[PDB]
């Protein structure tokens, strides 16, 4: 009785914190989103600043 | 006081009218399966203790 | 501090709310120009004979209907996102609140 | 603390996009009206020409 | 005659205030064939008449 | 852990009101066209008169 | 008031469904 | 149609009534033992 409620409480307990570690994973999730999405404007800018910076550096006798 | 909890917890539903605040959507929660236990169960735990 | 944490989640859900409403009256407010490009279709595309004309007019109110049709798909797709936000939103509220408790 | 920060700013930068998506869509939606309306007078003028 | 009619026509659609009379929501518009020539065509009808 | 007749009760109940939902918004989803069809009818029947 | 000064006139003398429909 | 959901109730009715037959029989087996 009280050892099985003791199995009990500890597996809903860590039920709890498997609820709690998914929440975690989809803020992860989330966070690299966030990441990718300005990735993208990262490497568009170094680009064309590189392009840009060899070809006047190059050029203009 | 585990049972004047579950009174108090309780009545704040039943008497309390459905017209709220907390009005705000949800997802399904079909899937919810946090119960373990029956009626005669709570019965015969409370037998035990008397 | 979590009851600060509270409050303020109280403030985002009933701005969330806000947000909803917004994109709903958006839907009222596009709901009626539709209107113009298919009725003036329905009422040309009437003429007695070959004076039929295709020309610059029509071609932008075919441009008209596209557009709208467009303009009704993204902001029901914002529907969409917008009660997903709040219901994520409202789930927060619960477990914030139980451990409160 | 992190799960309520991040859900705020989700939802703040989310709520930007949809504002500025629905203002200037309706202003490109007026401009081509107006356009319209204008094509529609030069053909009348020019019928009347005849 | 047939000119005439046209312009009436065109008259009444452009001029046409909204909000009153023409707001079903018509569908389906969005072929039409009728038109079985272009302006240049019809002009050069005009100047053959002449 | 309230498993008595309640939970299951309301479990049920809100799925027999989606689904009631869904057909009562299928009856509007199609007066839609119910309302189309009429439509052009009118609109010939006034060109006839014309 | 605006119907029945109509109907008056009319008698002497001898849209606006849509707005009636969203006064309804 | 109404039989649909009448089957469904009887399915969910069956269904309940059998974990309740089950757990009540591991109980009466816990106390025979």
């Amino acid at each position: 009785v009280n050892e099985v409620f003791t199995i009990d409480d500890t597996l809903q307990t860590l039920k709890l914190r498997l609820r709690e570690t998914q929440d975690t994973l989809q803020l992860l999730v989330m966070t690299k989103s966030r990441l990718e999405h300005e990735l993208a404007i990262k490497a568009n800018t170094l680009c064309i600043d590189k392009d840009k910076c060899m070809s006047m550096r190059k050029s203009f006798p | 006081e585990d049972k004047s909890s579950a009174q108090y917890i309780d009545e704040n539903c039943f008497n309390l009218r459905s017209t709220s605040d907390s009005i705000s959507f949800f997802h399904g929660v079909e899937k919810f399966d946090g119960t373990v236990s029956i009626p005669e169960t709570w019965a015969k735990f409370s037998n035990d203790n008397i | 501090k979590l009851q600060t944490q509270l409050a303020k989640i109280l403030q985002e859900i009933f701005q969330a709310e806000n947000t909803i409403m917004l994109l709903e009256r958006a839907i009222v407010a596009k709901e009626y120009p539709l209107k113009m490009a298919q009725t003036m279709l329905a009422c040309r595309t009437r003429r007695p004979n070959v004076e039929l004309c295709r020309d610059v007019p029509q071609f932008r109110l075919v441009n008209e209907v596209f557009t709208i049709d467009d303009t009704l798909q993204t902001l029901k797709l914002r529907l969409r996102e917008t009660q997903d936000t709040l219901q994520l939103l409202v789930m927060t509220k619960s477990r914030l609140e139980h451990e409160l408790a | 603390i992190r799960n309520a920060e991040a859900s705020r700013l989700w939802a703040s930068r989310l709520t930007g996009d949809s504002l500025r998506i629905m203002q200037d869509k309706d202003q490109l939606i007026h401009q081509m009206q107006e356009g319209t309306s204008r094509n529609l007078g030069q053909r009348l003028s020019d019928l009347g020409f005849w």
